[PDB]
């Protein structure tokens, strides 16, 4: 499953909202009706932490300007408003079938 | 609940690293460890997995030691394509769908 | 390979050359489905596809509401994994170890782990895919395909009540509504057990089923989940060999080996199966329940080459029944004719090809296809293997009517001995 | 019509008036179902119907992996004619056996002809009506009836798949999956008996499934085919007659006939049924299968008329069980009260209609609709009928209890008088 | 709350605190489903919805005809219902009574008055509903709809023939088919029972399907109408305690209480069920049918406090099969270890936490998880409960092995004492 | 088949009222028996029923004398608004559909 | 469940049709297809007496002048000719739920 | 595999004539044989079918002699209207759909 | 199952296509879905055979000149060149139902 990952590089002003797409090629709904599309993010430094486990629900801990959206092939990671901690790799993770496969990695900077 | 690593290895091609990961505040045995690669400047790599709870292996020798609640990764000839930063995430102990919850601070293996 | 041995002296016949898969133990796993607390639909409206969305909903809320109103023993490792999800605390261990995946481990009170697998997920379904779809101020549904899609999911949940209401909770064989064949195929690799067991189970799936009990356990906090108990095989590859027996008699007074059914090599001991529903048979394993089991010393064997040894006291019932009859065993048929009834083995082809005289006889499933004893046509085993006939002289005829006890349901041969020889001493 | 005589001699009843349907063979005829070999719809597209086809071929495709996963002998002629078709060229005998028609018979390996029916071609409905539907360039169906359809058709193949998984193969009763009914009353005119048979099984289909097997036999090659073991009533209209027996006690000592269940004409002698399951019985046609059949000379009825008969040796069983109990008969009941314990014969309107005393006795079934004995109530059979009363003095009055030998499990009229003629010769 | 009290001096198990709940009558009530004549769409035409409702009318039309062509007695009751209803006029009773209402009470012939109740009325679906939406004219249906909705209507008649069909017309336990959870709550509340019946019965109505039967009873005059055979728990809340037994072995000669299984208060007396099938088992109520009874004083209870008491006869059987097993009952395990076979006793997380002596032995639930017995592995049951221990000399001392019978199948203290002073007399 | 009930009753407030309705013509034990109380001015009302073969009640006190063949409904606190006619209608048995065929000919009761 | 009817006062002319109508709150199909919907006539100074038992079925002694139509939640009773002994007041009834409920009934009259 | 029949047969009204199939080629008791008929300008009628293998009979009497592999069919009360070519063709053996893949030279009756 | 087939008469000239179609009374399709159309031809002084034994399965031994083709009620027999061996009366059969029934036959002749 080739989890394309759109934009590679997403320059975002401080306090405007960003949208990070991330289209699969096969239909990512599992036998039980769940659609395990996981959203991570990898900090300058640190290791990549997971935001979104399933299309929209927030990880513990993760502030409420990240939402997740999305369905069958096609979703969609948004943030309300772009702070300083936000700068960072996001890789869209599908652990549905046999092997994980990660998105390309979104690259976003600050304007 | 965290995972530790161990330090940055400096190896000659054809040689042999083994990479450990030193789990902490969970049962080790109710999960798995997946082994992620991130070659510099390139996106993350899902390398394999290894139940603790079964001792089932997917797809380089990943083993679990439940005694010491610690993973290792053995890769073996390695090569100048070899330099990447290596994460040990825990993972679901049985052939469901993985999530990958919590990462390792990363080992960095330079060839 | 099969092979049969036929001993005239005792009209027995042993089917040797199986393998053992003997259960000698147990594999609790927790299956859950994850329930929407809908009640119903909001709007009210004339559209004949939200109709039969309402209709399947109501199938959907009575199932729910039937689950709510619901030696040894074969489900006690099922049964204390369920009254463990009973206490408080436990279905939010469940809850959130399949918050972000399919397959858990969850550690319980009692400290065990169990592998915890959601199969179904009605609560993510009915919630999010299908009342986004209802557009409640139409309240009207675009495509019949919503419709015939909501009955295959919901399917799965009304087969699993239907079962469990008419089993009061607890079904045997496990259904493949209970549990499918890739999600058994999947279960037995993630027990944690060798590769040898993992083989076996995967190649007799069906066997796995016959064994497997599931155990109803809770319905609560939106969460159906009940055990499954799959067998778990500790003994495997280990000989076997089914003991047939037929009545002996003089040609009068007979004599029958009481101890038949399956045996099993089983940790330097044998393992005896008498029912024989117990033991389920294939191409060559013989998969018998260990609960259902005697354990007996090796020298059991040695009642089949020596039915007087002194290593073991093999097991006979004496009688004046003389009636004929036949077993049909393995590799062949054991013939038994006594009196005045007429017993014969029949081709397919050429008829009737052995007419049996008085006493204990054996023929082969080679050219023979029927046998008839008396009134009674049997058909043997065309099972592909190698007979031997041992012949020997029968040891009914040691005996005397005159002192020979013909009463006993179950006795042995030191037990015959001694009464008769306490007959002998008042003559 | 159905006549009962109650023998107060020997506390035993007697339902004559039956007529018999014994199983005497087997007829192995091989169902097929054509397969497809599709392994999916090569288009990918985002139509909801489509989606629905590709989920019940995935229902298709799992039902044929699951099924390539997978005294005497009740299924030895099923299982003899499967392990024929799995030899190698048996399975193009059959598929070109069913080029051009739907039933044939196949000249087998073993030289036996079987009447071979092909009762569902999914390969022909998948290959040349389900995928010519679906349009490759867009991947859009444009009837949904389509959907329904290959649902209709694919349901007959889950079920059979269903119902061999979970018996390992073979089921018994056959089901109307394996054999609908039209095509079970098919089948019964194409197999080459009498007339006579065919009438009898035609008018007792019920009874017919409930006494066949079906035998998973072969997943190769595009064909799923499963062996129908289907009975053989060679025994039709004799007369049968049921013996009912109840304790027989002093008012002490009990005696009772060991030798109830069913007894039936065959060739000249009396075909013996103990167990109950064996025989199913209909408004007075009796199926009794002769596999779980003693076969007895023809002076066996004379128990009835005299238990003391020189010609017999009657079956019966000695007790110190001095315990109350009512065997419901057709026709009647026989109710044994015994110690402080209150039997009572009832009526819907009238209410308590007799008192039993102490002994054995008997109430037919006109007037008496419940039976009370202790704390049991008992409900007669309303079955319509002659019943006689036959008085005579009860047998267990001519023994004495000093030597008298009450613990025989199963005995003989003349075993216990040698027994008991042992008892006196020592005193 | 349950207790369990351990007997060391008869190696058996007594476990108290359960509550009756004893079938001891039989509630018959009429399922009635309307059935449409006719016979097939007049119209023929092209449309695919229309091909799919005659597919469905085949279904139903097979249906009818495939209903057409259908000690004590458990279904006596019943099937006196049954055949009152085939009596001529009895059919139109149930026609005018359900003519404006789907619940009636009809006096038959007998004077019985039946609740009558129409669950599904195909008559007016197939006439009213279905009928005028296919427009003969060009025969076709607009909506796909109602195909849909019509096999939903017709499927539980496809499934009640289903059932009958295989169970040659007698279906038991009572399937969600034949009577849904509704309609069987509802059929409860309107027996003439009182409150406490009512009560249990819909607290447990799971085991009520068990203890049902269906009965199929007409197909005449457009009514398919089957006699469901609720059960009727004339005995509530009494005293149950269930006897655990296992073999009493000296350390050789064997003893064994005979006489296990359910014992219950009952109208001053007890009731005995020694079948396993009899009773089923809830968290504290034991629902145990009364037709598988014996009546027994209420002295029976002595033989738990006092082997040897006059006022009643224990029932024991001697052999010397001296063989090691252990007996899982309610809050514990017996445990008998003979010879060299090892018996432990295991913790889930401690491990082996007790090794069995020579002898029979008891080990409550709190702590054991497993017992091992030779190589059988028992898991015990995890019933919270209170056991006790009552420490005394084994009964099987008393005896000397020279005089002790060691071969009855079943018998009584008095009886072995008798036959042991027989051995002295001759000695 | 008929019902005949009591006379006209005259009560001041505060008192207790049983009106009686006696059954012929059929079987009284088959049926149950609906009370149906008519206001002057005002529409027909359902206050309760009873059934002669449980015993059940749905809904003052509704009573049934199988000896007799008689109903019996009594309503205690008698008020000014309870100035009413009351019907006994032969309904069903047990818990279905009620269908109220015959109906008795009225008791008047005054308050 | 609210049986509303209308309309509430019917004059007509002697030998003229007249329609009465009657709408449920909810659909009265039960659980079998049925749908249990009964009309009752009061002859002014007797008790009513049922005419139609379900949508369409006269009663027996029911001229054939009093025909019933509809289906779900809504329900009609027409009268071919209006005679003098059709005056009365009809009320509509379903019995199909837990508790029977009539009409506000249809005052016919001769104009 | 063919069928071969008897000579042509002439024959006066009301006579009869038994027209025979001799079989060979393959094994007879596994088929039926369906008789048609063919009259001079006319198409082919099919007359009756008899199985080798039930000896059931469908439709003049048709029967097989298995020892020989024949079949017979004899037409009593011969008119003017049956001189006709009668074929004989194996067909299946039980009642499924026929095929008569093989048929016999043709008997020409003339009468 | 009345097998009307059309046309009667076929004159073809050498080389040139002809088709014969055949349409039933009756959908042809069996319980099994397949549908049992037989297509014979009658050689001028022979007996008819086989050549399409399925709506367009050719017979061993036919050559490919002989084309089935339909579905439901309607068929047709198509031949790609008409050679001199085509000359003969071709037959629709139907064995799916009771009775075994032929078409009228088709006289197909040389211009």
């Amino acid at each position: 499953v080739v989890m394309t990952q759109s934009p590679l590089s997403l320059p975002v002003t401080l306090g405007q909202p960003a949208s990070i797409s991330c289209r699969s090629s096969q239909s990512l709904v599992h036998s039980d009706t769940n659609t395990y599309l996981n959203w991570f993010q990898q900090r300058p430094g640190q290791s990549p932490r997971r935001l979104i486990y399933k299309v929209s629900n927030r990880d513990s801990g993760v502030p409420d300007r990240f939402s997740g959206s999305g369905s069958g092939t096609t979703f969609t990671l948004k943030i309300s408003r772009v702070e300083a901690e936000d700068v960072g790799i996001y890789y869209c993770m599908q652990g549905s079938h046999w092997a994980p496969t990660f998105g390309q990695g979104t690259k976003v900077e600050i304007k | 609940v965290q995972l530790v690593q161990s330090g940055s290895e400096v190896k000659k091609p054809g040689a042999s690293v083994k990479v450990s990961c030193k789990a902490s505040g969970y049962r080790f045995s109710n999960y798995g460890i997946s082994w992620v690669r991130q070659a510099p400047g390139q996106g993350l790599e899902w390398m394999g997995w290894i139940s603790a709870y079964n001792g089932n292996i997917k797809y380089v020798t990943v083993t679990t030691d439940t005694s010491t609640a610690t993973a290792y990764m053995e890769v073996r000839s390695l090569t100048s394509d070899d330099t990447a930063v290596y994460y040990c995430a825990r993972d679901v102990p049985a052939d469901g769908v993985h999530f990958m919850d919590v990462w390792g601070q990363g080992t960095l293996v330079t060839v | 390979n099969i092979t049969e041995e036929f001993y005239q002296s005792t009209c027995s016949a042993v089917s040797k050359g199986y393998l053992s898969a003997l259960r000698t133990g147990w594999y609790t796993s927790v299956i859950t489905i994850e329930l929407s607390n809908i009640k119903e639909i909001k709007c009210n409206g004339t559209d004949a596809k939200v109709k039969l969305i309402k209709q399947e909903l109501d199938k959907y809320k009575n199932a729910v509401t039937e689950l709510q109103l619901l030696v040894g023993s074969a489900i006690a490792s099922g049964v204390a994994v369920s009254k463990v999800l009973h206490l408080e605390g436990e279905v939010n261990k469940i809850k959130s170890a399949l918050l972000s995946t399919n397959k858990a481990v969850v550690s319980l009170s009692n400290g065990v782990s169990v592998l915890t697998s959601k199969v179904l997920d009605l609560k993510n379904y009915i919630d999010k895919q299908l009342l986004p779809i209802v557009n409640k101020q139409s309240c009207s549904i675009p495509n019949i395909e919503t419709v015939i899609e909501f009955q295959q999911k919901n399917n799965r949940l009304l087969e699993i009540t239907r079962e469990f209401s008419v089993n009061a909770g607890v079904t045997t064989p496990v259904s493949t509504y209970m549990l499918t064949n890739s999600e058994l195929l999947s279960l037995i690799n993630d027990m944690p057990i060798t590769n040898d067991q993992k083989k076996l189970m995967s190649n007799n799936v069906q066997i796995v089923r016959q064994q497997s009990y599931s155990i109803m356990s809770i319905i609560k906090e939106e969460v159906l989940a009940y055990v499954v108990q799959l067998p778990l095989y500790g003994v495997i590859d280990t000989p076997c060999w089914k003991l047939h027996t037929s009545p002996l008699c003089t040609t009068n007074i007979c004599l029958t080996r009481t101890d038949r059914g399956w045996y099993c090599d089983n940790a330097g001991s044998v393992s005896f199966f008498p029912q024989a529903e117990t033991c389920k048979v294939q191409s060559n394993r013989v998969f018998c329940d260990t609960m259902n089991s005697l354990t007996l010393p090796s020298e059991v064997n040695l009642c089949n080459v020596d039915i007087f040894n002194p290593k073991y006291d093999c097991k006979i019932m004496t009688s004046k029944t003389d009636v004929s009859s036949s077993v049909i065993t393995s590799l062949g048929a054991i013939v038994s004719c006594y009196g005045k009834t007429k017993c014969t083995a029949s081709n397919k082809n050429r008829g009737i090809i052995k007419t049996f005289s008085n006493g204990c006889d054996y023929v082969s499933n080679k050219g023979v296809d029927t046998v008839s004893v008396g009134n009674t046509l049997y058909y043997v085993n065309k099972q592909e293997g190698k007979s031997l006939y041992v012949k020997g002289e029968p040891i009914i005829n040691f005996y005397d009517p005159l002192v020979f006890p013909s009463d006993e349901f179950d006795a042995s041969i030191s037990q015959v001995n001694e009464k008769i020889n306490q007959s002998l001493a008042f003559i």
